[PDB]
């Protein structure tokens, strides 16, 4: 399952 | 044995051509079990091996929900890595990122991974501590400031020793009748006159799993690497893998090699010589 | 900063004439990831060819294959074409029983 730290380079 | 669970994200922009394509495949060892391409007439999470059809339908609707998310996310920071390398807006970029955890033999994280590259260029990674980065420039320094300031590494290191093993070993059991069986190479050496002096010997490994593998030629005990055309290994396209290695040898002189092919899924390491 | 795309052409099973069989086209090590790649039958493009999803190898260069069924035969001659932004012609690599 991928993980939910999703942030703009 | 030892396991590894990785996701991997492309997102590429084409000026003049419509938003920039994001697809994310999952994989566990050599094994694809999961795809979303941005690009599908209807995007969503699709199941790419017979284990993962299990999950229900949350699983499928929270994972569609995550790389939506990031297909934005992906397409807002080429915009950004485009101003911080001063780029044209006429060109094409790539943006790609790896991640995932690696297991020993006893089910334990051996270790963690968060990479992400530029043009086919490194740009900033997790290092092993899971706790710093290592930027490859003035422009990835911006991405780690802005990474530290979310406290990104903290988030990520607790999904990598959390959840990645978690549902890594989840899989690695509900998968376990091909995940966890070990295909051996069927070898073989074929012989293939080149000229009345020389002739090849090429020594095949087809149908094994997983992709790594040992393929060498020896000549009178002695590793011939320089000498030895190896091509890389190959999806068969069925979940094995396929190889070979091939060295010119002078005619008469064919009893003085051996091919040598070490495996997880041989009983012992094998030592094949061509059989006229 | 581009990376010319590696081809290997061969066959699913050991080819024997006469037995349905799968025909690979096996593309990696390219960067940028366009690509154009086709199975040819005597020089002709063969429709309904199907490949994997796009993944990358540790050295981010990306890798494909295309495949198709096919049923090799003494005088069929098969092939890939190959093009990418690194090559200013395609590339066509013939398939060869022994590699």
């Amino acid at each position: 399952n991928p993980d939910i730290v999703i942030y703009q380079y | 044995g030892s396991h590894s669970m990785r996701y991997f994200y492309t997102a590429m922009s084409r000026p003049g051509r419509g938003e920039p394509r994001f697809i994310a495949v999952g994989y566990v060892d050599d094994t694809q079990f999961v795809r979303f391409d941005s690009d599908a007439a209807s995007p969503r999470t699709e199941p790419r091996a017979p284990w993962i059809e299990q999950e229900g339908p949350e699983y499928w609707d929270r994972n569609t929900q995550i790389f939506k998310t990031n297909t934005q996310t992906y397409r807002e920071s080429l915009r950004n890595l485009r101003g911080y390398y001063n780029q044209s807006e006429a060109g094409s970029h790539t943006l790609q990122s790896m991640y995932g955890c690696d297991l020993g033999p006893d089910g334990r994280l051996l270790r963690g991974h968060d990479q992400s590259a530029y043009d086919g260029k490194d740009y900033i990674a997790l290092n092993e501590d899971l706790s710093s980065w290592t930027a490859a420039d003035t422009a990835a320094q911006i991405t780690q400031r802005k990474w530290e300031a979310a406290r990104v590494a903290e988030q990520l290191r607790a999904y990598l020793e959390g959840l990645c093993v978690e549902w890594l070993r989840r899989y690695l059991e509900n998968g376990k009748e091909t995940l966890q069986r070990a295909d051996p190479p069927k070898t073989h050496v074929t012989h293939h006159p080149v000229s009345d002096h020389e002739a090849t010997l090429r020594c095949w490994a087809l149908g094994f799993y997983p992709a790594e593998i040992t393929l060498t030629w020896q000549r009178d005990g002695e590793d011939q690497t320089q000498d030895t055309e190896l091509v890389e290994t190959r999806p068969a396209g069925d979940r094995t893998f396929q190889k070979w290695a091939a060295v010119v040898v002078p005619s008469g002189e064919e009893q003085r090699y051996t091919c040598h092919v070490q495996h997880e899924g041989l009983p012992k390491p094998l030592t094949l010589r061509w059989e006229p | 900063i581009q990376r010319t795309p590696k081809i290997q052409v061969y066959s699913r099973h050991p080819a024997e004439n006469g037995k349905s069989n799968f025909l690979n086209c096996y593309v990696s090590g390219f960067h940028p990831s366009d690509i154009e790649v086709d199975l040819l039958k005597n020089g002709e493009r063969i429709e309904k060819v199907e490949h994997s999803d796009l993944s990358f190898s540790k050295d981010w260069s990306f890798y494909l294959l295309y495949y198709t069924e096919f049923t090799p035969t003494e005088k069929d001659e098969y092939a890939c074409r190959v093009n990418h932004v690194t090559l200013s012609q395609p590339k066509i690599v013939k398939w060869d029983r022994d590699m």
